[PDB]
């Protein structure tokens, strides 16, 4: 039934996410000018752009995947990191949105630092450098699969989904998004999300215990490692709230 | 442009070059181009043995996209015309059908509907491996719901599979029609006229377009096929697309269970 | 006019150098592919090497 195919689909998704993975070592080993601090700056800007333009929620993580992959293969100058980020948003939007972001609007969002002709030429460079492996698995793919297995009210799945997408965006702004595969970012995001930001005593129909073990079983990890992931995500939240409020 | 072919000296296998000349505009690569080529790249990662392998995507810049594919010289129509005068042995047919179904199940599991399955685009290597060919880019093999212009999804491929399945025994197609109305008439000649509450809504031709007709025994059109293979044929040649057997289910049918 | 998300991140771009570089990178990949298959993809006609190309009507 749908159970036999859901097993197969999930097993297929876990194999697909190995093919579109960046290198955890590209700062040390490929980049000379681009530092981790600059990754966070360009990713923070990409995220604001995607949120301003009300992009589908996958555009921003998918663009970070393109960015980390291009940086695992090619040195990029500091002065062209923004151009790479705009191009990654450009291509991710085409993959995920009915009416993609326009070239002219992306250039406006760099304060006209880059020009449309440069965006189009960078798009050919990016797409060819990735050998057209553009259909990468996103954490959002795994979140929807996990949620289709959770016996919760739709009301509650909606909140869980919102929180988990917020958490996925947070991870994508940090070097965690580089080492951890999408399934693991998704699982940690979901178990963090069912904690509801510590606002209420969680009241879930599938216990947190049963969920974490279910999730660990299907993404093939130790439950200890899923809890370490969630803890990293909650530390990322704590840090970003402190950084945000101070200015 | 013109399609080229070449042998690989790393092995002895063949390779071909297709190429599309894509419309370059002010928004760069077209949406359909990046999505469709990326879908082929994603499939390629699974390395499925029953689809032609994509070897490269060579784009040159207006913008031109050239794909390098695995090439299989012989299609199934040729494989069937070379068959011994008595026909292909039953075991050979079950083997071709298993591979055909695994390849199709692979595309369906990736939300690809082939839509134009015919013996001409099912390839057979000199080693006997079946490979599906021109996906993701004559009315004889067309599912009733497509001939009726209603909603269609992956079941339309399983209807085509039933036609080809029966064709491997007959060495001549099952339903040969001149138009949609004619193709349908020949179909109902065999499987019977579907009842009223089985007819789609907002369809091109009403049910009154067709005279009343009952099902003929399905082994009248494949008398050389064993009885359980005939049961399986009927489950593919099922009018309601929601009751039609899926590729994965057909692989669990006892008729296709290899012995030992 | 300019949303706050509109900002240059890391300073001026040298645009002529950027254009030069972007076409060098791209032509380099085209050359490598043409050498990989000994096939001139730009003009769609074959070259000579491992692969003896032929048309198939
Ligand atoms: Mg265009
Ligand atoms: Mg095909």
């Amino acid at each position: 039934d749908a159970n036999l195919l859901n097993d197969r689909v999930l097993r297929a998704m876990l194999k697909a996410e190995e093919t579109c993975a960046p290198s955890v070592s590209y700062f040390k080993c490929v980049q000379k000018e681009v530092l981790p601090s600059m990754r966070k700056i360009v990713a923070t800007w990409m995220l604001e752009v995607c949120e301003e333009q009300k992009c589908e929620e996958e555009v921003f993580p998918l663009a970070m995947n393109y960015l980390d992959r291009f940086l695992s293969l090619e040195p990029v100058k500091k002065s062209r990191l923004q151009l790479l980020g705009a191009t990654c948003m450009f291509v991710a939007s085409k993959m995920k949105e009915t009416i993609p972001l326009t070239a002219e609007k992306l250039c406006i969002y760099t304060d006209n630092s880059i020009r449309p002709e440069e965006l189009l030429q960078m798009e050919l460079l990016l797409v060819n450098k990735l050998k057209w492996n553009l259909a990468a698995m996103t954490p959002h793919d795994f979140i929807e699969h996990f949620l289709s297995k959770m016996p919760e009210a739709e009301e509650n799945k909606q909140i869980i989904r919102k929180h988990a997408q917020t958490f996925v965006a947070l991870c994508a702004t940090d070097v965690k998004f580089i080492s951890n595969p999408p399934s693991m970012v998704a699982a940690g995001s979901v178990v963090a999300a069912v904690q509801g930001l510590n606002l209420r005593s969680p009241n879930n129909f599938l216990s947190y215990y049963r969920l974490t073990r279910f999730l660990s079983r299907v993404i093939k990890c130790d439950p200890d490692c899923l809890r370490a992931c969630q803890e990293q995500i909650e530390a990322l939240l704590e840090s970003s709230l402190r950084q945000a409020q101070q200015n | 442009g013109t399609v080229y072919k070449a042998r690989d000296p790393h092995s002895g296998h063949f390779v071909a070059l297709k190429s599309v000349r894509v419309p370059n505009g002010e928004e760069g690569l077209p949406i359909s181009t990046v999505r469709e080529v990326a879908l082929l790249r994603r499939l390629e990662a699974f390395e499925h043995p029953n689809v032609v392998r994509l070897m490269d995507v060579c784009a040159t810049s207006e913008i031109k996209v050239t794909l390098v594919f695995e090439h299989v010289d012989q299609d199934l129509r040729t494989y069937l015309d070379k068959a011994p005068p008595p026909g292909l042995p039953a075991e050979t047919i079950k083997d071709l059908m298993r591979q055909f179904l695994r390849g199709l199940d692979f595309l369906h599991a990736n939300c690809i509907v082939h839509r134009d399955l015919k013996p001409e685009n099912i390839l057979v290597t000199s080693g006997g491996t079946v490979k599906l060919a021109d996906f993701g880019l004559t009315l004889w093999y067309r599912a009733p719901e497509v001939l009726l212009q209603s909603t269609y999804a992956t079941p339309v491929d399983m209807w085509s599979v039933g036609c080809i399945f029966a064709e491997m025994f007959r060495r001549k197609p099952l339903f040969c029609g001149n138009s949609e109305a004619d193709q349908l008439g020949k179909i109902f000649d065999l499987i019977g006229l579907p009842p009223e509450d089985d007819w789609p809504r907002d369809v091109s031709l009403p049910r009154g377009a067709f005279p009343p007709r009952g099902p003929r025994p399905v082994q009248s059109v494949v008398p050389e096929m064993e009885e359980s293979g005939a049961q399986l044929l009927l489950e593919m040649l099922t009018f309601n697309p929601h009751k039609r057997i899926s590729a994965f289910r057909a692989l669990q049918h006892s008729y296709l269970h290899k012995d030992e | 006019f300019k949303p706050s998300a509109c900002r240059n991140l890391f300073g001026p771009v040298d645009h002529e150098e950027l254009t030069r570089d972007l076409e060098k990178h791209c032509r380099d990949m085209e050359e490598a592919s043409q050498r990989k298959w000994n096939f001139d993809f730009q003009n769609h006609k074959p070259l000579e090497g491992k692969y003896e190309w032929q048309e198939v009507e």
